[PDB]
């Protein structure tokens, strides 16, 4: 619920201004930046076929995206970037994914867990 | 439904057809040379 | 009674201001303007431009081409193609790109092509003056 | 036919958004290239001070004529590239009728497009380019440069911009373009002291690049808001078609559902 | 209701477009239309999916493309925009192919091209490798050995 | 049904329409609707098959041009097809005549135009003679003449 909430406001926001793309090197910053979270937001929400995810994995994916930890990347490495987090929080950070997976809720230690884990995987990350 | 004003066929598919075309037979014989 | 106005294309710096003394350096040797000083109209070289304000206190901008117009009403009208402050310019690219500038003439012999390097030594050579 | 109107509804909604996005990238476009407008006309306009404060008239003597029309290379902008060519070749057959011999320059793909059909011998050289980035010293100093370096002895000379008076309209204009031997001539210049007619050939020079690159700023923040105008205008007019259009195909559509109806029942009523 | 009820008891539908026919193209396969049941990464590989996926992908956008075509022109688009363009227009080229009982209608050679030759063509296609050959180069061919021996000899004769 | 049914009986249709009725132009007969079978040089003359099918061919690419003349505006036209649009839109006005029954509700003369006149002025309007006159006077005239003449009046 906390994290889809600000990524439904996100893909709506990005939705109102998607028909001004191919013309976003001639925006304003705002139209741009609202422009870039969708698109990075859309690429999140794409996923393989007979592969559902685990609700704390989507949570900690979507975490990762909304929070602004993506707009560094161009979207082609989305999904790879995607992949291999949820290959490192799984085979990693078994412990934080069982406390959020127990509590249903980010706590504000989980929420400060879950920010130094995107963040040293984006220093880590390829 | 993107596409839409060529899928119709209208004055506005037409000339779409037509830039696009020229512009690229333009560059087609431009291509041949460097060739 | 001076109307000054000094202005690059992309920036004025004044405006139909009242300053009493300017120094330009125009192609035809440097010279000093006051109010109703003789009417002329000139086209400069690299070289600074001190603008006197009324309080005596300076101004140095650094212009690289353009022309001056002093008009029978006392009016000025300074035009600079680049006309950048000095707290923009470095004295190590200019008297380096001197001496690549410098260098370079002696393995030229056209007349044309040659032309164009004494201007850029020239224009260096002013900017390693105006600096310091 | 159903399928007809749902064809012309999506290419019109199509035709509509792109339009919409077009007039919001031309008004970005125009908000700038007016604040730079307001430096380069204190620029511009202080340059061509000594020419009325000396009052130079010109020669009407003289056969051979220069006349510049600036314009852009895109279109979407109403009548700008059609106000220029209206200009030019409204003077260049009134020119050509006192003999005065008259040969043209474009700035802009538009305005030699448009006049490569009547008037092409008359034609000293054309440029492009000009539109897609905002234009520069660099680009009116080019240009200044062509206009020397073509042994052409224009003797005078006009270049004729779209004036910037506002985001609703602008007018076209033309400003006088003397050359050395009128500058030189003329008895108001004795006052200018220090003069020969050397550093007045360096002057001439310089203020052709002036006239120019305050010509282009002119013509190019009166013609991004054109073009803001006439994608509005665009777009409002998609808009009117789509209701109409909506409109129609309401009707079709329950029209084919009566007529499937009608259809079904008689067949089941006739056993 | 024939064709809509027939479509849930096939495996690997072909739709054959007219649009694309009055291109020229033959066959007149349409790509963003036909569909099969083993287009699978597990069943296909990883390489024949991606690049079926991509041809697919880039043809889309070139769909979406056309409307700003259509109206701005096609000399505004950006160097991006206009290379994926020509990269479209090429692949579509490339996917009509002569068949050996069209000699009638068309007088040339049915070609015959192996599975491997159309992936690696496609592929290349996609990657920019012959962003240097005119278009018509892919039209009418068979593998991409024979498209670029095309551009050879338009390049010669013109 | 209906309609459809008896087009195939007659040799002459005068097609009305109600698009062309809200322009004013009254009769309202559709030029690009309406046909018939001694529309045929053998018997009307070379002359008269020309200017007809000129007229036709001049409204039927205003009709083309139509779409992108209501949603990117006049100006995007080429000049060849500026000048099209004018003199399809003064032909437009041109067919339009007033009616000696319609006396009573329009006030203006019915005008009865031979058909030598209405060749000529329709010829005259195709060749470019009256490219400087304005399209509204050759509304609601009689013969080519009584268009200049109010051509002139409104001047």
């Amino acid at each position: 619920k906390q994290v889809a909430g600000t990524m439904k406001l996100e893909l709506a926001q990005y939705r109102e201004v998607a028909a001004f793309a191919q013309f976003g090197s001639d925006l304003d910053a705002a139209t741009q930046q609202l422009l870039s979270r969708g698109v990075r937001l859309t690429e999140l929400l794409k996923q393989g076929q007979y592969s559902p995810m685990a609700i704390e994995e989507q949570v900690a994916v979507i975490y990762a995206g909304v929070r602004g930890y993506l707009d560094k990347l161009e979207p082609s490495k989305i999904t790879k970037f995607e992949n291999a987090f949820l290959s490192h929080v799984v085979s990693q950070h078994q412990a934080l994914l069982g406390t959020i997976r127990a509590d249903g809720k980010i706590s504000e230690q989980s929420d400060a867990k879950l920010k130094e884990i995107v963040t040293n995987f984006l220093a880590g990350f390829e | 439904g993107a596409g839409s004003i060529r899928e119709a066929g209208g004055a506005f598919g037409k000339r779409e057809q037509a830039e696009e075309e020229r512009y690229f037979r333009a560059q087609s014989r431009e291509q041949l040379a460097a060739l | 009674q001076m109307s000054f106005t000094f202005a690059s294309p992309t920036q004025v710096f004044f405006n139909g201001a009242n300053v009493r003394q300017v120094d330009v350096p125009t192609l035809t040797g440097a010279f000093g303007i006051l109010a109703a000083h003789v009417p002329t109209l000139q086209v400069l070289r690299p070289g600074l431009v001190v603008v006197h304000a009324e309080d005596g206190t300076t101004s140095k901008y650094f212009v690289s081409s353009g022309s001056i117009a002093v008009n029978a009403d006392s009016s000025v009208q300074l035009l600079a193609e680049e006309a950048v402050t000095l707290d923009m310019l470095d004295l190590g690219a200019a008297k380096a790109n001197l001496e690549k500038a410098q260098a370079e003439l002696v393995g030229t012999a056209d007349e044309a092509t040659r032309a164009e390097i004494q201007i850029r030594i020239e224009a260096n050579e002013a900017l390693v003056k105006a600096l310091e | 036919t159903l399928k007809d109107i749902t064809r012309r509804l999506k290419s019109i909604k199509n035709i509509q958004k792109i339009t919409k996005s077009m007039k919001m990238v031309a008004a970005a476009k125009y908000a700038r290239a007016e604040r730079e407008l307001k430096p380069a006309r204190i620029y511009g306009l202080g340059s061509l001070a000594l020419y009325e404060k000396a009052d130079i008239k010109g020669p009407e003597d003289k056969k051979k004529h220069l006349l510049i029309g600036v314009s852009s290379d895109r279109g979407l902008c109403g009548a700008i590239h059609s106000s220029i060519a209206k200009q030019m070749k409204s003077e260049v057959a009134t020119l050509t009728a006192a003999g005065k011999e008259v040969m043209l320059v474009g700035i802009g793909d538009k305005i030699r497009g448009i006049l490569y059909r009547t008037h092409s011998d008359q034609f000293l050289v054309a440029f492009k380019e000009v539109g897609r980035k905002p234009p520069t010293f660099g680009d009116a100093s080019v240009i200044a440069l062509e206009l020397l370096n073509s042994g052409y002895e224009f003797d005078e000379g006009s270049i004729i911009f779209n004036k910037f008076r506002s985001v609703i309209s602008y007018k076209t204009e033309e400003k006088p373009i003397f050359s050395l031997n009128t500058v030189a001539s003329a008895d108001s210049m004795s006052i200018y002291d220090d003069i020969d007619a050397d550093v007045l050939q360096n002057y001439q020079e310089y203020n052709l690049a002036n006239i120019i690159y305050y010509s282009l700023k002119e013509s190019t923040t009166s013609e991004q808001s054109a073009r803001m105008t006439a994608m509005d205008n665009a777009s409002k007019n998609a808009s009117e078609m789509i209701d109409k259009l909506t409109l129609t195909f309401n009707r079709t559509r329950q029209a084919v559902i009566t007529k499937e109806l009608i259809e079904i029942i008689s067949g089941a009523a006739a056993l | 209701p024939a064709p809509a009820t027939t479509f849930a008891h096939l495996d690997a539908t072909t739709v054959l477009s007219r649009a694309i026919a009055e291109l020229g193209i033959y066959p007149a396969v349409d790509p963003l239309d036909s569909t099969s049941r083993i287009m699978d990464p597990n069943i296909v590989g990883s390489e024949h999916y991606d690049v079926a996926r991509g041809v697919q992908k880039i043809l889309q956008d070139y769909k979406s493309l056309q409307d700003i075509i259509a109206i701005l022109g096609m000399d505004e688009l950006s160097e991006e925009d206009k290379l994926t363009v020509s990269r479209a227009r090429k692949i579509q080229r490339f996917l009509s192919q002569p068949f050996q009982v069209a000699e009638v209608f068309t007088g040339h050679m049915g070609k015959l091209v192996p599975l491997k030759e159309t992936i690696k063509g496609f592929q290349q296609i996609l990657a920019g490798e012959y962003d240097h050959l005119p278009e018509q180069a892919f039209y009418m061919v068979g593998p991409i050995e024979e498209a670029v021996a095309k551009a050879d000899k338009l390049a010669e004769e013109h």
